[PDB]
């Protein structure tokens, strides 16, 4: 019983809550895609210069 | 004498079970300390747990 309680306590200290992590993954995927589109928009800012000449 | 030996074996088992109840080197039930305070809020206020020597 003592080894069981000690393993349960070590698990209480180290283990992660996977539902919060899945939510964090679902958020970070969309954040990364919006960042890729934001950089794609930022890449095009110099295009206006060609119209000047 | 047989009942006496049984009684002494039971109290020795109590000493074993009481002494060995530690976690991270601290114990709330062996009498080694008066209390164990844990963090309760961002400002450092604690959550007291009085020791209960068993």
């Amino acid at each position: 019983k003592l080894q069981d309680s000690l393993d349960a306590g070590v698990g209480n200290l180290v283990d992660a809550d996977l539902a919060k992590e899945s939510a964090k993954l679902q958020s970070l995927q969309t954040k990364q895609q919006l960042g890729v589109q934001a950089l794609s928009i930022a890449n095009q800012s110099s295009s206006s210069i060609l119209s000047l000449f | 004498n047989a009942l006496k030996s049984d009684f002494d074996s039971l109290r020795d088992q109590i000493e074993k079970a009481a002494t060995n109840a530690k976690f991270n080197g601290v114990s709330i039930a062996d009498g080694s300390t008066t209390k164990l305070t844990f963090l309760a809020n961002s400002d450092g206020s604690g959550f007291t747990v009085n020791a209960k020597t068993i």
